[PDB]
């Protein structure tokens, strides 16, 4: 190289330290927006366990963290599927998570210590994963094993829309937050699904090489050393999980896992050693933000992600690629 | 010193069964026309494929390597590839090397095919030959002796189309080069001159099987080109340069 | 030698045979199927007269019309955006006619005469195929056009789902039946939608050729004497307008416009000089089959169109690409 | 009988600005290295792309033609294409036939660059030569004079790479016809013994500037290869071959 590695080095990690200090400052926003502002003074009191410790801080740790996962989710599967409209709920798994939850208020007749539940949309995920591994280790051409990801998910609304046709137990708002995304109800009680993240979110930021290879030709990165047949296998497992912990979690997110990729490569964010970081620094800030916009919103109630989110952002995302 | 040995490699109606050995520091030339399968045995030679037959490298058979112990030993160049969007050459470059501390062999082995100046653009935006350099230097990296005491075969699909007389030139000197400090080096070519001028072993093919092979002088011969392509040809040689003209 | 030329013609013809045959059976079955199974004999009875003429045969006719026009738009779309993804409510449209229904309610205050709601949803579809055009002629790129495009989708989205929320004859099951599509209410005073449905789909049938050198380079297109940036705005144009009137005539409608014609294309079609003609049949029967299956599946009411097509459409879909 | 006329041509630092002609019957090659901007120029004449400078064809200015009348006078094949997926030779070909009436027109020239059995392949699965011919076929029977009295103009972009000897020699009677029927051709070149063999006229570029222009035996004289390549060259005539050889 000639200096190219310190002009690109430099501006890379400039970037990826103002998309940090962003996230930081959402933080704080959201431990101290509510109701009732709590300045960092008053963090103390006992006005500062209820609504900083017990209520924000675990609700606030959730958005960040779905928020990467989503994002980051969003990149690797657009890279995968070398197609732009990749999602992460595309597959199905997202859906899955849905039809599990519900298998698990039905069967258990609803009687089920809350958690169970979690652990059912967990499953749903799995289920549809383990299903697609099972249809692209018959070495079937990534063009043909999207389209059957995007059949099964297709099958998966239709399944879990007729349980809805039966349940006793159907709220009328539950459904409209599982299918919108929201927070609400989330306490330390959650923590294991945090915990469950956290890892996977890791290991695959590290894993920027091996993206990078793919962003050339097929054949380019299985001759530079690339095993295909096990990173694409491992990467939808990756997702799946991911995308299945988020809904078992927070439910059906979108916008974020589509949106945050396509808004940092169109800032001219195309290394994968930068893309995955800033991937999951965005993703974490914008739901933040869009969590931030929603509880404290409406008096009368909390609105669902899934409105702020689009309505937000969009705007936002019109205005980036109308001219810049 | 034998680096690479077919026996009975095979595939459908389009590559028939052949069996052949590379040497350790010899550049051998795949030749003959459309049709005969050069693409194909090139490929399965560099393990991107499996099927019929087997070949060994490296006193291992090529179905029990790992894709990325493989890219160590062996670089290969398929024979057209599209370019990455908003990829820069200096990263597509650096992305071949396995030891990417030396930037030094970077810059002469760019140089060599005049990529000095270009480093800093990106690929899609290049010159169908510029592009065919920047392909040629990355898969020189990647199995360069000068970095890599693993590097041993280097296969080539066509690599000299589109490349101007003068690059074409430097291409030489360098793959020269990497014979000489003992590289294997296999290509399609379909220049018959530059052949019998710069490779030491060919290997005729048609219809998927091997006509000829062995020294460059005793495969290009007139009746095996008229074989192969169908058309007189005849000898001549001035100066020392043993050149090859057609009777169309 | 040149037997080739023709003997895909004879098995063109087979195909498009057999399509339009199904659709004619299609079209018996719902004009006899329902409540009560009228024979082709009792056809002029007074029975025949109110139920195989005034109920079925005008919204059978609807429903063949729309699922052709869908299928269609669903082709062209997926080779002018060179995405198999591209349905048709991708681009907004289809939520544009939404936000021109709704802001018809609240503006009219919900006196209007039934026809002026028609005219609103067709008017928000061109407001937004309109948009589309400015962002078009600017000679962006394709990509980038489909990006800008699936988020004004995303802001329609956010739109309408904010004026349902100020709106007092939101009725749910309206709701539901708007957006996952249904025939429920259509008489003969639909018929000059069904009319403004007619040309369109003709003239776009017809229209074979370029696409035809679409689907080759973009480059090898100009150079053969396609005018590029033409024929993207004619079909988004089109597109656009039968988008439009189908949803202001049975609701938002999905599946059809995206698993037709990849089916269709998964069986061999591939030139469209076959694949538009066997779009406008194939989508019509199975939008046919469907609403027979919608509208007498369930004595106690009418199930919507986005229930049973996805229900039945994924698991035979995933039939076929699962081996076939 | 002038067919084509370049006045003060440019594009940024990759084309300086050139100004020629291309007349009636005569076959044109353009020289020149990787970075002399070639396929700039011949995209350019091909109306595919606008910008600084004119040029006039047939009696009427580029910018004044539609897209559909152009592809009447004028056809012209990018430097590299790639195949659209499951699209049958036969098809791909009669798509860019003016007459879909002539059919036997399909079966000559498809026939003589050996196209005869492949008709009913897909053009995604063929060799890179068979490709390559299939393209050149097309483009070929959207300007053959034998059914088109509109067909003028002819450019190609290195249409010669990748073909066996003897589908290049086919090729070379088929443009020889071609422009004895009154088509002019214009065509880069890197294979220069084949430019002084069958080119009547050649312009080498060098820099995105125009070096030397005529008759090409004029223009490849071993002094001005000299400032195009940099590097010495010797002529020479065996048996009336006229071949070229370098002192490398
Ligand atoms: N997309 C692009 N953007 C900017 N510069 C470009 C682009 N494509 C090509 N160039 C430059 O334009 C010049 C001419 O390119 P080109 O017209 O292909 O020349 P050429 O004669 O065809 N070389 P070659 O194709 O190897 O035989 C070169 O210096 C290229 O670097
Ligand atoms: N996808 C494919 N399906 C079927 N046959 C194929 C396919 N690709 C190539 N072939 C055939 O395989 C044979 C040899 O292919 P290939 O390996 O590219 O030969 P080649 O020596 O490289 N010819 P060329 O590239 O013109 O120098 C030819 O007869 C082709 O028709
Ligand atoms: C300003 C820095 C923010 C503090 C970082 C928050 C991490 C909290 C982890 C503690 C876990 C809480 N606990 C023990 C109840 O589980
Ligand atoms: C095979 C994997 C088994 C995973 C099951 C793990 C159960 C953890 C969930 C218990 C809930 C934690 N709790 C009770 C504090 O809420
Ligand atoms: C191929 C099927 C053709 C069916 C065409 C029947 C359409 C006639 C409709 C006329 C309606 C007149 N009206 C409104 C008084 O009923
Ligand atoms: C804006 C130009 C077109 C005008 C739109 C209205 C024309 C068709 C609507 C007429 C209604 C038909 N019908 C049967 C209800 O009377
Ligand atoms: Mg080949
Ligand atoms: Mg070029």
């Amino acid at each position: 190289m000639l200096t190219l590695a310190r002009q690109q080095q430099r501006q890379n990690i400039r970037w990826l330290l103002s998309l940090s200090v962003l996230m930081l400052l959402a933080l704080l926003l959201s431990l101290s927006a509510g109701e009732q502002w709590i300045s960092p003074g008053d963090w103390f009191t006992p006005r500062g366990e209820l609504f900083v410790w017990q209520i924000r801080l675990p609700r606030t740790l959730a958005v960040l963290l779905v928020g990467a996962a989503l994002a980051i989710s969003g990149a690797v599967m657009q890279a995968l599927f070398e197609n732009p409209l990749a999602e992460p709920g595309l597959l199905g798994v997202s859906n899955g998570a849905g039809v599990g939850l519900i298998a698990a208020v039905l069967l258990g007749q609803g009687q089920l210590p809350n958690w169970a539940l979690g652990l059912s949309a967990i499953a749903g995920a799995l289920i549809i994963t383990l299903i697609l591994l099972r249809f692209a280790r018959r070495h079937l051409s990534t063009s043909r094993l999207l389209l059957a990801g995007v059949a099964l998910g297709i099958i998966s609304s239709a399944l879990m829309t007729w349980a809805i046709y039966f349940s006793t137990s159907v709220d009328l708002r539950q459904l409209m937050y599982w299918m919108m995304g929201g927070f609400g109800g989330v306490d330390w009680r959650q923590s294991w699904l945090m915990l469950a993240l956290i890892p996977v979110l890791l290991w695959i930021s590290s894993q920027s090489r091996p993206m990078n290879m793919l962003a050339l030709g097929e054949i380019s990165a299985r001759q530079l050393g690339l095993p295909l047949w096990f990173w694409r296998n491992v990467l939808v497992a990756a997702t799946g999980w991911m995308v299945g912990v988020s809904v078992a979690l927070a439910g059906a997110i979108g916008f974020i896992g589509l949106v945050i990729p396509h808004i940092l490569r169109l800032s001219g964010l195309t290394d994968h050693r930068v893309l995955l970081p800033g991937c999951a620094l965005a993703g974490a800030s914008a739901l933040l933000l869009a969590d931030i916009v929603a509880r404290l919103a409406l008096a009368a109630a909390e609105l669902p992600i899934g409105v702020v989110t689009a309505t937000l952002g969009a705007p936002v995302f019109i205005w980036l690629l109308l001219k810049a | 010193s034998i680096v690479m040995q077919l026996q009975d490699v095979a595939e459908s109606t389009r590559l028939g069964p052949l069996s052949g050995e590379v040497r350790a520091g010899e550049i051998l030339h795949l030749v003959g026309p459309n049709g005969a399968g050069k693409s194909t045995l090139l490929a399965r030679m560099a393990g991107m494929t499996s099927g019929k037959g087997s070949i060994q490298f490296a006193g291992q058979p090529l179905e029990a390597w790992s894709a990325t112990k493989l890219a160590l030993h062996r670089a290969y160049l398929s024979q057209q590839q599209t370019p990455p969007f908003a990829t820069p050459v200096w990263h597509y470059l650096t992305l071949h090397q396995h030891d990417k501390t030396r930037t030094e062999l970077l810059n002469d082995v760019a140089g060599a095919l005049a990529l000095d100046d270009k480093l800093g653009r990106s690929t899609n935006q290049l010159s169908g030959g510029e592009w065919q350099r920047v392909r040629l230097a990355a898969v020189v990296l990647q199995i360069t002796p000068q970095a890599n005491p693993a590097g041993q075969l280097l296969l080539l699909d066509q690599p000299m189309c589109s490349l101007d007389v003068a690059q074409q030139s430097a291409l030489d000197k360098i793959l020269s080069a990497l014979s000489q400090q003992g590289l294997a080096i296999v290509m399609s070519s379909h220049d018959l001159n530059h052949t019998l001028r710069h490779a030491h072993r060919a290997w005729l093919l048609k219809g998927g099987k091997m006509l000829a092979s062995g020294r460059r002088e005793e495969v290009l011969t007139p009746p095996n080109l008229a074989q192969a392509y169908g058309m007189n040809f005849r000898r001549l040689d001035i100066e020392g340069h043993r050149m090859l003209i057609s009777t169309i």
